[PDB]
C-alpha cells in the first residue's frame, strides 16, 4: 500500500492520503495541495469554503497559514 | 494553485 493509514482501501476515509478535513477522495481536481505540509484539501470543506480554485501561484493550508 | 490532480 502506497498509504500504510488506509491500505489504499477506496472505501475507507483517509485524512493522510485524501483530503485532510473530510478524509474523502472525490474531485482531486478541487483538492488543493498545502504548499508548506503538502496535504490535500477540499475547497469546499475549508473554512470559509471556497467556490473555485484560487489562481494564486502558492497556497498555504488553516494549520500552516501565517494569519 | 496545485491541486491533486496536479
Ligand atoms: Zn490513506
Ligand atoms: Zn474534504
Ligand atoms: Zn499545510
Ligand atoms: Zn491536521
Amino acid at each position: 500500500p502506497s498509504c500504510k493509514h488506509c491500505k489504499d482501501d477506496v472505501n475507507r476515509l483517509c485524512r493522510v492520503c485524501a483530503c485532510h478535513l473530510c478524509g474523502g477522495r472525490q474531485d482531486p481536481d478541487k483538492q488543493l495541495m498545502c504548499d508548506e505540509c503538502d496535504m490535500a484539501f477540499h475547497i469546499y470543506c475549508l473554512d470559509p469554503p471556497l467556490s473555485s480554485v484560487p489562481s494564486e501561484d502558492e497556497w498555504y493550508c488553516p494549520e500552516c497559514r501565517n494569519d | 494553485a496545485r491541486t491533486k490532480q496536479t
